[PDB]
């Protein structure tokens, strides 16, 4: 009985969420990076997948890169002579997602929910699903990412209404629109171009730079892969940075050099120069959005609201440039790069939360005990307990050198011996001339399945076992219980009992 | 962190020392227009850890 | 009442040790360095003391220095119209001191011990004692650095015999020869020099440098202040390394620059060489040794053992000379720099009332645990945990309705049952039949000061319980023990019991 | 985690005892019979055994 793990199976990289608590978190893969890149290559006949994959990609020409474009089609791929199918590939990817999720729980996992894009089909769908079982993950369900990323805000519990999700993947871009009818999603329109993404920004930065450099000092940087990389990265960090701040400085000193020696790439860059410099990605975007808008028969004001996804989506100009051509403020705070995986896990949590039925056992409807010494009632088994159980307790000599000990085993609530119902009254002899003090006696009450109650009475050191069994006969549970408890409520001030507690008086020997 | 920031300060100093070397003239000052990056950086480095001067 | 803190009053600096536990920590002061230098300044209404004064030394007209010379005199000094006595100054130092040792402790501290040089006379000792009670510190004894140091090695409890302590602090070297009669210590002879030390050990290096650098680039760094500075640093540090290793680089790039530009000092320094430039100091240091030797009318043979004190006794050749001097090995067992304040703290220990516990056999020889599901040996009390202690863990049941639990107590380090010592086994019965993992069962292990260990296993719904006492967990030769210490690692890969995640397949749905 | 019962089979007859609570009780047939009789049959449709 494993949880139901949510997974987001993406083109660029894929992500895996689960819920435990009223709380749902995103399992990290063995390395850093809550988010795992989806890819795999084989070397040893042993698979490698996820980032440690991208690392050696350029050794073994056998590296499968975004497969998820090929699922649901006849396609196969040769690896050192042998052919594979997407579902098999994406499958091994999954074998990782599940695997390391198991690592994280120590709790093997099976049940799962996996997500695929809005535009996918029946074929493709049975291809991911297929892949899933293939990895060994029984699917509980398969559902379409934007819906899944509607469980960020989980609007199914809201007003029937039409809503746009705008997803900018890492290397993709897609847009979707769904009227939520009868509480669910009639996914009304799909759209959006398949080469787009952050890197399609990171790039324009990289371009602007290198061109600016060759410009002033005259070399084309794309040549040496060293400073190529340095550049790439630089630009990227610069991207994330300009996510929130209005300026930044890049250095890349010692980058390359002329005959006056070392050449230091420095600079300061704006928000705007990049905004405008990105302005093309900017305006090329929306076409899919609008085309979709009529594509369902809907007016720009026909939406209720507009989600977001696609961690690159946290951008000044995307955002600024959206809601304005649109309805209200884009929905926030759900951390996009996982937003989808979050949705998965949610719906999974729900899939486990199915069974609402109820049942019997039995509560021992009235709390049992023995008259204790001093003439009080002392429970050995609190009221609503369970199928047969056992309790054991001790108690000791009444007054100096007792030879014999009664046991009155009574059923009730109230503190006061006689103030309840009673039952068989047995005793134990064989007790020796031991003064009041520590002559201890273990007395237990067994219970067995149907309401039968044994009882034991035993001295410790002399091992004397005399004991009874109650037949559950005399005790009345029809009304009589649901009465004499409320008695305990009416009369609860019966705590007056402590009188005899105080009667500890005659304990003066 | 400390051991580092400490055992850094002499080096992070040599930088202040080298930073003003300038009696100088040529292409070599390119080399030093190389350092006032790094050693304007080590500063932001320790600074992440909140080590000021 | 309060802890009695041993204090070492240095001429140069003073250092302070207190006793928790049975072993003695040494109180660090605000700076984070163990010993704080004895120097005092006043600016306005404010006394500053130690390092933080020693810095403003040059901004202050008033900074009292090395006052411990004038302790034992009518000397006064004048600041703010006002004269002061040593008692008054060193009192101030003691004030800062006590304040920080309080700090570490936090309950206020009223009761000290102070130590003084081997030779202090009566009016002297008296006047420090004074100093101290000016300081507000009741002074529960006063002992001379050496008997102190010797005492933190405590040989005081060894047979009547004769010790030679050799204390070379930073700038000033002292020797004492002490006779131990009757678990009691008497100072038979004093010797010394007040200008030899480690510090001058730093000198010879520092010079040797500025002589190699004048003899090459003919600029005299000695004349540049901070250049002196960095030099001093590098020197000391290279002495340190030079203590344990046979070479080192001193490396000082950008020492300075000519009109030619930036200058770079490098070099490699031998042990052999530095022992050249040093051998005269050490052999100045055989002098008082022999002096006092004759003051005792004595011979090396006579000296029974030798203690080393002060940091710069870590100097390899130093020790070397001592060995080819008396033909006898120095007892360096304790950190030679604080050994003095550590002795002090010990004598205040005995004074304020924790005498010596012998305290042996204080540790479990081996890992104690009990087999759990799938032959796995679960550790409970770890190897080398000190014996008079107990641990308690709550296991529940194997299978739904399991009636009974069978506990197998095992002793070893090895992660599989098979590989450990089976000490004993016993079972417990009666637990209410009911689902797996639901019932609580509490096993506690308890080990007495003998090495004998009892185990109790007790249901938490029953209070039903059962126990065994494992005979010895001793009573055999420790040879087997070490053979297992080894044999643990010997097979390191028994870690193949991870094979039991398989055997974690018990859960059936 | 269902119960586990004893059953003795033979020529004469068979008898089935299960452990309940502390000790072992036998069972109850659809009629009495602490012993049910070794035999069985049918003619058409459902069948029956015992006495």
């Amino acid at each position: 009985m494993s949880k139901i793990i949510g997974i987001d199976l993406g083109t660029t990289n894929s992500c895996v969420a689960v819920l435990e608590g009223g709380e749902v978190k995103v399992i990290p893969n063995p390395e850093g990076n809550r988010t795992t890149p989806s890819v795999v290559a084989f070397k040893n006949g042993e698979r490698l997948v996820g980032e440690v994959a991208k690392r050696q990609a350029i050794t073994n020409p056998n590296t499968i890169i975004s497969i998820k474009r090929h699922m649901g089609t006849d396609y196969k791929v040769e690896i050192e002579g042998k052919q594979y199918t997407p579902q098999e590939i994406s499958a091994i990817i999954l074998q990782y997602l599940k695997s390391y999720a198991e690592d994280y729980l120590g709790e093997p996992v099976t049940r799962a929910v996996i997500t695929v894009p809005a535009y996918f089909n029946d074929a493709q769908r049975q291809a991911t699903k297929d892949a899933g079982r293939i990895a060994g993950l029984e699917v509980e369900r398969i559902i379409n990412e934007p819906t899944a990323a509607a469980l960020a805000y989980g609007l199914d519990k809201e007003e029937d209404q039409t809503i746009l999700v705008y997803d900018l993947g890492g290397g993709t871009f897609d847009v979707s629109i769904l009227e939520l009818g009868d509480g669910v999603f009639e996914v009304k329109a799909t759209a959006g171009d398949n080469h787009l993404g952050g890197d399609d920004f990171d790039q324009v930065i990289i371009d602007y730079l290198v061109n600016q450099f060759k410009q002033e000092h005259g070399i084309d940087l794309s040549k040496d892969k060293m400073a190529l990389q340095r550049l790439k990265d630089a630009a990227e960090k610069a991207k994330k940075e300009l996510s929130g701040v209005t300026q930044t400085q890049i250095s890349l000193p010692f980058i390359s050099a002329n005959e006056n020696g070392p050449l230091h790439l420095e600079m300061t860059l704006t928000r705007a120069k990049f905004e405008e410099l990105s302005a093309h990605l900017v305006e090329r975007t929306m076409g899919p959005v609008r085309q979709a808008l009529q594509d369902a028969g809907l007016t720009p004001a026909d939406i209720d609201k507009v989600i977001l996804v696609g961690g690159s989506t946290r951008i000044p100009a995307v955002q600024e440039a959206i809601k304005r051509e649109l309805g209200k403020e884009p929905h926030k705070g759900v951390n996009p790069d996982e937003v989808v995986a979050i949705g998965a896990a949610i719906q999974g949590g729900v899939i486990a939360g199915e069974v609402k039925d109820v049942v019997l056992l039995d509560v021992t409807p009235l709390s049992l005990g023995i008259e204790t010494m001093g003439g009080v009632f002392t429970k050995l088994i609190e009221r609503n307990t369970t199928i047969p159980t056992s309790k054991s307790q001790v108690f000791t000599t009444a007054a100096d050198n007792q030879t014999t000990v009664d046991i009155h085993v009574l059923q009730g609530e109230r503190p006061m011996a006689a103030d309840n119902k009673s039952l068989g009254r047995f005793q134990l002899t064989g007790i020796p001339p031991a003064p009041r003090g520590v002559p201890q006696i273990e007395v237990t009450f067994d219970i067995d399945a149907n309401g039968i109650v044994h009882v034991r009475a035993k001295d410790l050191g002399t091992n004397k076992e005399q004991s009874i069994t109650i037949k559950s006969s005399s005790g009345l549970s029809e009304e009589e219980i649901q009465r004499m408890i409320k008695e305990a409520e009416e009369n609860a001030e019966a705590d007056r009992k402590r009188k005899e507690a105080a009667e500890l008086r005659n304990e003066a020997d | 962190a400390q051991s580092l920031a400490s055992d850094l300060l002499p080096v992070l100093d040599n930088f202040e020392r080298a930073l003003k070397i300038e009696t100088d003239n040529e292409q070599a000052k390119s080399i030093l227009q190389g350092m006032e990056m790094v050693y304007r950086s080590l500063v932001d480095a320790l600074k992440k850890e909140g080590v000021e001067a």
